């Protein structure tokens, strides 16, 4: 279409047809940030990740159920289906 | 007619709730067979045919059950 | 893309009225002819003409400009006045 | 626009699109003829599972 | 530094000095957080049961699951006012 | 003038001219107003309760009458749900049994207790 547009206002998105001249140059910076962002984050998030299945033993969780029974018998609790 | 698994056998292989029956015996290598591959449908077809045939033989006794369910349903109408 | 010209609008209306049957002639038609008298068109015929004019151009028009375009040059300058080709 | 109120010409398409039409149209019916043949007892519905 | 100030009841502390009253309020407060940490820890363990178990969590940690659901009404903030403004056995 | 609330807003005004309201969307667009975005010439006496006759007012479909169209919608409701309930009397029963389960219906597998067997157990 290419209708005339008032070039006075400065928008954060650039405006109507932002085609600035050093786009070959400034893209060397932002992508240099972008890659430089991502690998910097991915290492930092690395010790915060974990494998879901198989983090502890079944023996630990079964002893936790044993501790549940020891707790619940001391409180004297009926089952969910007992009436 | 494959044999029934033990209790620990259901507790070990982490078989889903609905799948645990008499016919689960062909299942526990089958998924394991699937573990060797990456769920590709051209692979591991004979044993899923085995599991299916196990279950179709179960289907025929399911149907013969439901057939047996209806004769006395007629006989209750024959009470007069 | 593509941009409309004046002579396109010219030849379309000429070849348009060549295909209509209640015209007077195939040689009387000019860029300045009356639709009604110079082509033998009725009050009711010119509306079917304008219906074909609007469908063939793509662009639709109201009834307010319908009796405004009584000659050929009026219709040409009208349709050239709109940017929707 | 050369023709007005006459027969429209044969359209001109480029070779690279029409070869892709030929290619994908070949692969479609080829894949159909694979899968229908491979499941022809099952896909059509045969060998009922009810004991006679 | 992980300090440990003492626990003071609301019974027999003579509600006129602000010292013992405020200490009892803070004691019944911080101890209630201690009571809350049981709920938080058993939740942290119960989700790990669900992580490892897969399908058989129904029978692995049924007692842990109903442990969580039993602790839920009795482990929360409840206000020091309710025990402070009233007296049982009266 | 037009609607019920419009006539129920008449005795409030004392010095407003009480014009006839009309939805500007339902004015034709091919008349050339000042505000082509709103089909509005500049010094136009606005309506008491303008914003139900703005372009920014809701759409106000014009083909069916409102009270008439309500009947068509509830008729579509009735012809669906009633006939679906009729098909419940016309349904055939199925051919096989629902499948049973070992370990007395896996009541032990869904947690459970012999005392809590009633809230478990699937076709033992």
């Amino acid at each position: 279409g290419r209708y005339p547009f008032p070039k006075d206002v400065i928008s954060m998105t650039g405006g109507w047809w932002a085609n600035p001249s050093n786009w070959k140059l400034n893209g060397l910076f932002a992508t240099g940030i972008a890659v430089g962002l991502a690998l910097w984050v991915s290492t930092a998030t690395l010790p915060y990740t974990r494998r879901r299945e198989g983090i502890t033993s079944e023996s630990d969780i079964s002893k936790w159920n044993a501790a549940a029974g020891v707790w619940r018998e001391r409180h004297g609790k009926i089952s969910t289906g007992e009436a | 007619f494959p044999p029934l698994l033990s209790q620990e056998d259901m507790k070990k292989h982490k078989i889903l709730l609905a799948y645990r029956d008499r016919c689960a015996a062909l299942l526990v290598p089958l998924n394991e067979c699937r573990k060797k591959n990456y769920y590709m449908p051209w692979a591991c077809g004979h044993e899923r045919h085995e599991y299916e045939m196990c279950e179709v033989a179960d289907f025929q006794r399911r149907v013969k059950a439901m057939d047996k369910l209806k004769a006395e349903k007629i006989e209750q109408a024959k009470a007069a | 893309a593509h941009v409309l010209t004046k002579d396109m609008i010219q030849e379309r209306i000429v070849a348009l009225l060549e295909s209509f049957d209640k015209v007077n002639d195939a040689k009387n038609i000019t860029a300045t002819a009356n639709l009604t008298s110079d082509l033998g068109l009725d009050s009711l015929d010119v509306v079917e003409v304008v219906m074909a004019i609007e469908e063939e151009f793509g662009l639709e028009i109201p009834d307010h400009d319908a009796d405004e375009i009584k000659t050929v040059q009026q219709a040409i300058d009208y349709v050239s006045a709109q940017p929707a080709a | 626009n050369y023709k007005w109120n006459g027969p429209l010409p044969r359209p001109h398409v480029s070779a690279g699109h029409r070869i892709a039409t030929k290619f994908l149209g070949a692969t479609m019916f080829f894949w159909m003829f694979l899968r229908i043949k491979e499941e022809y007892p099952a896909m059509l519905g045969l060998h009922n599972f009810y004991p006679p | 530094e992980h300090q440990r100030p003492e626990l003071v009841s609301f019974d027999d502390i003579n509600y006129n000095d602000h010292k013992k009253v405020r200490e009892a309020q803070e004691s019944y407060t911080r101890e209630q957080f201690i009571r809350l940490e049981a709920l938080k820890t058993v939740r942290k363990a119960l989700e790990k049961c669900y992580e490892e178990s897969g399908p058989n969590h129904f029978e692995d940690c049924k007692n842990l699951a109903e442990q969580y659901l039993d602790m839920l009404p009795t482990h929360r903030l409840q206000g020091y006012l309710g025990y402070q403004r009233n007296d049982p056995s009266k | 003038i037009r609607a019920s609330f419009d006539k129920a807003e008449e005795p409030m005004l004392g010095d407003y001219p009480d014009i006839d309201p009309f939805p500007a969307q339902l004015k034709n667009p091919y008349k050339k107003y000042d505000d082509q975005q709103d089909r509005r010439n500049l010094e136009e006496p606005l309506s008491v309760n303008d914003d139900l006759y703005d372009m920014w007012s809701p759409d106000r479909f014009t083909h069916f009458k409102n009270q008439d169209a309500l009947k068509y919608f509830i008729g579509f409701l009735t012809i669906f749900f009633g006939a679906s309930y009729v098909a419940t009397y016309f349904v055939p029963e199925k051919a096989a049994i629902p499948r049973e389960f070992p370990y007395e219906g896996l009541w032990k597998e869904s947690g459970g207790t012999e005392k809590s067997k009633a809230f478990f157990g699937q076709r033992s």
